[PDB]
RNA sequence: CAUUGGUGAGCAGCGAAGGAUUUGGUGGAUUGGGGGAAUGCCUUGUUGA
RNA sequence: ACGCGCGCUACACUGACGGAGCCA
């Protein structure tokens, strides 16, 4: 593996405070963290820009009309510009101030900047290429105020600015150097402070709102002046009115409070339609379709880290989590699903493929420390600091047993069998490891056998070896399976923490005291201990673990960094976060190798082996033409059209020959392929098969391959395993569905029989 | 002042000290060079380090190491092990590391524990 | 009061009155759980586990009867649970000063993890780990 | 009253355990 | 909860120590035979804190006053060394009757709890073998001041006659050395 | 006897008409618990104008 | 009269005799 590793998602959604909006679509999500930006799409969330320029931890965000420009800002006032993609097509420093809030046009010709005690508006920029050293125009800039502008508010004309001052006052402005109506007149008479004022899309109606509830409003006669129309005052309320949004249904307001709860009503009846309470955190911002149909509301980063979207006729479309700082991450044996332990004591799954947050289980009383499956894929086993041990099956949803029963308050590491008879656990503050049977939680022994904290545990594959870690630089073996127990060997040097073993039984990965980690076997050979975990802004050895094809383990310490490395001595690749102010504590790989996990206090993964890149294989270019030579070799001779067009790796072309030999010469096809370019093709089936229908398409050629070459897969092991699982995904999640319905055809013909 | 290093190492019960200072190439043991141990049979076990590393290797060094305890064999295994840490911790410091790994990479191939000292702990199994 | 102030090396003035409001907690849950029925298990069950936790928070390191939780559970209790009174203590520094300076510039290591706070705690079971770098 | 009692006890005792578990592991 | 036992001599036995091992060996699931290869290892502190064992047993001999038994519980610190009446030669046996993962129940005589008690405790926190509790066997301690005796009977009913078994070796001890331990 | 610590005089070598150590300012970029009332207060009822 | 068992001492041709080296 060589590619290209590169952030292209984020472990679950809002940490950090800043804005939030729509597209124009309606389909797509606008949802910030602090440090990046997260846009999904409202359908099966997935992640498409990431900017990182951010130095601080803070966002303001708009797109124009059609999502083709989107910006954010943080607390200094600069900002950065992307298309579509990701480009990062302009970047400006913009101000040395801060910024408020950003609004453009319906139009994308201007475009709106609030700060310090102006206001900015500028020409924008259409899409083109870059060529701008500073592609940012000033229009104009009105001077002046009194003191700070909170809110912004656009009209319909692309002539009317509506804006509020911190001062307790509002102020009209015309764009062109019309002045509209030969008017910039001032509003005043509001004894509490204003939060936010409105323009109406009928021109006649001029609403402010202030910080009590009150709301106030004016009239376009300009006997001939402003006249008050309806006034309210409130004393019995007793909050303050944090965040205001409204309709461009032009007849609904919203309203959202500091003491959690969600109000809505109506402009000229004010009449309650309906308030929502979703806790006591306070509602940082709320922003709505621009059709009425949703609406989206986001919590303050010390209250709720949760964002809903509630709709008119009331129900909650998207509810969420996404906590602090995590302890924990496993990988389930179907690559979909992620658990996550979070330190207030819950334990959330996440379909981080695809955004959801599906399911939660609460029976913590304190934080969470250890999280694994077993290879069922039926249970999974949790250990906390509670002092007990739980287990947990998926959509059953139940508790089956929690094993406990000496005097504890701590455990800190928890390991199981493959085989599910046994599970293991490791006090941090006794000297001694547990085990328990599954069936009863019977205490079978207490294996005596260190002289220090018991710090990491794992198992192995052939199952008969426990590779037991402790903190007084001694690594043991033990025999759990047998009629007589083992002799443990000696490190040399420097107190362990983090242990990962290789899928064989015959590897094990130790880090030393320092940043020198090393691997030996079960034969005690010391292979490579290896170099420093660098990157200040001391060193550590956190967390180690083995890569499933068996040439790679990953190292995670609590240094900004994480590293890279093959079997051999060589540093392969040093990925890293950019931030400001641990940051890593937990590293695991997936078993599709695709991509594998590092739990930061960010929250942050994936990896993504992309096929962007031109590797050339077997001698690619003596194949001269990727497309003449093909096209010939899509006339005659099918299988050198796989050979030929496998050495070439356009994925552009390998839909098209794969595609475009018949269904009579497959069988051929699979008899005759060579033994060295069946796993990277066995791999594409794997990972092509989820997205297309081509299902009868893609089977008769799993059934052609897996027909062909059993045994050669059954004995060259280790990457058709990787493979073998991501093709066997597929089938599980196909046959559950046609399985069903054709079941559900198959009543009803016998039941026309029936009566 | 002169760069110098000192480790040390021990079998059964003998202890052995080491100082590696930089030097014309000499080794002596309490008052006489290397090739003199006498048990007179395993002469070859503490000739060890410097063919597993090469001849030359020493030619600015200096090494004496002196022999306190133990019996006969077990005085050699000490100073086998002192001369072993002591020229890899003469490579920590001035040489780079990546000879210092050469040396662990070479060793601890051919490892009769010549860098962790071995300790026997009985037990009941 | 400023005594208390001067003797472990405080760094702030808000600290005697941040621990002086916890232990007027634990005082009066102290009274408000002793004005029952003697025989009551719920006053005896809840005082033990007080008790308890007590010990293990190093407060009471003193093996104690009842009547103790009004007696002595000070501020000065809960400063000698504050690190470098351990490291003088545990006979590692020469005074009180100069473990601070040595907390202040990074020397000194509880468990596998670097200090460079003056008022990270230690339990009666964790003061076992504590050497240098 | 009594019951009452074991109430107001037991909601102190489960904010005391808290705060000092606050510092438990701080 | 039931104890992890070791026994252990020093470095020459003849036969008249080995059957007697052999017979202090009989008080298992529990009771495990080991030497030495030194007389005594200092290191029996990190043996049985490493092994995490609770008791151990040393027979020796002196010439202060003939032969002598040692007990002590290991993490405490008591220890208990018991002068012995014969030890020339007892009976060559291992296992024979039932096994020694039988409880028997336990026969005190002559009571005397002024300060023989800590004694009758620690006979007590150690013949506590197994998870029978269910007499088959029995085991007498009789006192006569400071000389003890040990016994083990087997029930033998014959027409519902309760007759005794003798097996097994007779000891007869006194209180040698009882050194004071600590709470730690 | 241990080129063992402190100290001083010379030699081989390295360089040539200057070398070695030490420090100040300046500019660019980065960095509160338990009890209690008179008195006073708070709440509530009342009495006369 | 005697017996039983443990330790202790010899018979071995890895033999004598003489030195020199040298480790807790």
């Amino acid at each position: 593996m060589k590619s290209d590793f590169k952030f292209s998602n984020l472990l679950g959604t809002v940490y950090r405070q800043g804005n939030i909006t729509f597209s124009d679509d309606g389909k797509q999500l606008l949802s910030p963290v602090g440090n990046r930006v997260s846009v999904f799409d409202l359908i099966n969330n997935k992640s498409f820009t990431f900017e990182y320029e951010h130095r601080k931890n803070i966002a303001a965000i708009d797109l124009n009309k059609q999502g083709t420009l989107l910006i954010s800002i943080d607390e200094d006032g600069r900002a950065i510009l992307v298309n579509f993609k990701a480009r990062n097509v302009l970047h400006h420093f913009n101000f040395k101030e801060k910024c408020s809030a950003v609004k453009f046009s319906p139009d994308g010709r201007l475009f709106a900047l609030a700060s310090g005690r102006f206001l900015q508006i500028w020409k924008t920029p259409d899409v083109n290429k870059d060529r701008q050293f500073a592609p940012f125009v000033r229009h104009r800039v009105h001077a002046g105020h009194f003191q700070d502008i909170t809110s912004l508010t656009w009209s319909q004309d692309s002539r009317f600015i509506l804006t509020t001052s911190k001062d307790l006052s509002a102020k009209i402005w015309s764009v062109d150097s019309e002045e509209k109506n030969l008017a910039a007149t001032t509003f005043n008479g509001h004894r509490d402070y204003v939060m936010g004022a409105f323009f109406s899309h009928d021109q006649e109606k001029i609403y402010t709102v202030s910080k009590d509830g009150a709301v106030f409003v004016w009239e376009f006669t300009k006997k001939y002046s402003w006249r008050i129309t309806k006034k309210h005052f409130f004393y019995a309320n007793q909050a303050k009115v944090k965040c205001v949004t409204f309709h461009p249904a032009t007849r609904l307001l919203a309203v959202g409070f500091t003491s959690g709860e969600f109000r809505l009503y109506d402009l000229p009846d004010f009449t309650l339609i309906q308030q929502l309470s979703m806790g006591q955190n306070p509602v940082n911002t709320v922003s709505v379709n621009q059709t009425g149909e949703w609406l989206a509301f986001g919590s303050s980063k010390l209250g709720q880290l949760l964002v809903y979207e509630w709709q008119s006729e009331s129900y909650i479309l998207k509810q969420q989590g996404h906590f602090d700082s995590t302890n924990s991450l496993a990988y389930s044996p179907d690559g979909s699903r992620v658990v996550t332990a979070s330190e207030d004591g819950k334990i959330k799954v996440w379909d981080i493929t695809s955004g959801f947050c599906l399911a939660t289980f609460e029976e913590h009383t304190s934080s969470v420390t250890a999280v694994q499956f077993a290879k069922r894929g039926q249970v999974m086993f949790s250990s906390s600091l509670d002092g007990t041990v739980r287990a947990w099956d998926l959509i059953r949803y139940r508790n089956f047993r929690t094993f406990t029963g000496t005097e504890r308050i701590q455990f800190n590491c928890l390991a199981v069998d493959p085989s599910g008879e046994v599970v293991c656990a490791g006090s941090l503050d006794n000297f001694d490891i547990h085990v328990w049977s599954v069936q009863t939680g019977q205490l079978l022994d207490a294996l005596s056998g260190h002289e220090g904290p018991v710090s990491c545990l794992s198992f192995s594959q052939e199952n008969s070896v426990l590779a037991s870690a402790s903190w007084d630089k001694t690594i043991r073996i033990w025999s759990i399976f047998g009629r007589s127990q083992q002799v443990e060997p000696i490190e040399v040097y420097s107190d362990v923490l983090a242990l990962s073993m290789r899928p064989d039984g015959k590897e094990v990965a130790v880090s030393t005291l320092k940043g020198q980690i090393s691997i030996f076997n079960i034969e005690d050979a010391k292979q490579v201990g290896n170099i420093d975990c660098r990157k200040d802004i001391s060193k550590f050895f956190t967390t180690i673990h083995y890569s499933f094809d068996g040439m790679a383990i990953v190292a995670g310490g609590n240094n900004n960094s994480i590293c890279l490395y093959d079997v051999p001595n060589e540093v392969l690749l040093k990925r890293f976060i950019v931030s400001r102010n641990v940051r890593v504590t937990s590293v695991q790989f997936s078993p599709t190798a695709n991509a594998f996990a590092a739990a930061s206090t960010e929250g942050l993964l994936i990896y993504s082996t992309n096929d962007t890149i031109l590797f050339d294989p077997f001698d690619l270019d003596v194949d001269v033409t990727p497309h003449s030579t093909v096209e010939a070799l899509r006339e005659k001779q099918f299988l050198n059209a796989l050979v030929m067009a496998f050495r070439l790796n356009e994925e552009y072309l390998i839909n098209k020959v794969y595609e475009a030999i018949p269904i009579k010469e497959i069988p051929l096809v699979a008899s005759n392929i060579p033994a060295i370019y069946l796993p990277r093709i066995l791999k594409f089936i794997g990972d092509f098969a989820i997205e297309s229908q081509h299902i009868e398409f893609n089977l008769i050629w799993i059934k052609a391959l897996l027909s062909a070459s059993g045994g050669y897969i059954n004995e060259h092991k280790y990457l058709f395993s990787t493979a073998m699982r991501s093709i066997q995904r597929f089938i599980v999640r196909v046959a559950k569905e046609v399985v069903n319905t054709t079941t559900d055809n198959k009543y009803t013909y016998r039941f026309l029989v029936s009566t | 002042a002169v760069p110098s290093v000192q480790t040390f190492g021990k079998k059964k019960s003998a202890t052995a000290v080491a100082h590696v200072k930089a030097g014309k190439g000499l080794i002596k043991v309490n008052g006489s060079p290397i090739t003199l141990v006498e048990p007179e049979i395993l002469r070859f076990k503490v000739y060890e380090p410097l063919l597993l590393v090469g001849l030359d290797k020493f030619s600015n060094i200096d090494i004496r190491v002196r022999v306190t305890g133990g019996g006969h064999v077990s005085q050699v295994y000490a100073i086998r092990q002192a001369i072993a840490k002591g020229l890899v911790a003469y490579h920590q410091k001035y040489v780079d590391e990546q000879s210092k790994n050469e040396l662990k990479k070479a060793f601890t191939s051919y490892d009769r524990t010549l860098l962790i000292a071995d300790s026997r702990r009985p037990e009941p199994k | 009061d400023t005594q208390v102030m001067r003797t472990y090396h405080i760094q702030n003035r808000e600290d005697y009155h941040k621990y002086n409001r916890i232990c007027g907690d634990i005082r009066r849950l102290a009274n408000k759980l002793s004005l029952l029925p003697p025989t009551d298990p719920f006053r005896r069950k809840h005082e033990q586990l007080l008790l308890d936790k007590l010990y293990a928070m190093g407060v009471l390191t003193t093996k104690s009867k009842i009547s103790d939780l009004e007696n002595k559970v000070t501020v000065s209790a809960i400063c000698r649970r504050r690190l470098p009174v351990i490291m003088h203590r545990l006979k590692m520094a020469e005074t009180i000063q100069d473990a601070v300076k040595f907390i202040e510039q990074g020397h000194v290591r509880v468990g596998p993890n670097l200090i460079n706070d003056p008022a990270y705690l230690v339990t009666r079971n964790m003061e076992d780990y504590v050497t240098w770098v | 009253e009594l019951q009452k009692a074991h109430s107001e006890i037991s909601e102190l005792y489960a904010n005391l355990v808290y705060k000092l578990d606050v510092l438990s592991s701080v | 909860m039931d104890p992890r036992i070791i026994v252990t001599t020093s470095r020459d036995p003849s036969t008249r120590l080995s059957q007697f091992a052999k017979e202090i060996k009989l008080l298992f699931p529990n009771a495990v035979r080991l030497n030495r290869g030194n007389y005594v290892m200092p290191n029996l502190v990190d043996a049985c804190k490493k092994s995490g064992t609770t008791d151990l047993v040393v027979l020796h001999e002196h010439r202060g006053v003939p032969t002598s038994l040692t007990i002590s519980h290991f993490p405490h610190g008591p220890t208990a060394q018991f002068s012995l009446h014969n030890v020339v030669m007892r009976h060559d046996i291992i296992n024979a009757g039932n096994q020694s993962e039988v409880n028997p129940h336990l026969i005190f005589d002559n009571f005397t709890t002024a300060l023989g008690k800590r004694v009758v405790c620690i006979l007590k926190h150690l013949f506590n073998a197994g998870p029978k509790k269910d007499s088959e066997r029995v085991i007498t301690f009789a006192n006569r001041g400071d000389f003890i005796s040990v016994r083990q009977h087997v029930y033998v009913r014959t027409r519902e006659g309760v007759e005794i078994a003798e097996v097994g070796p007779r000891f007869e001890m006194r209180l040698f050395e009882l050194r004071l331990g600590t709470l730690e």
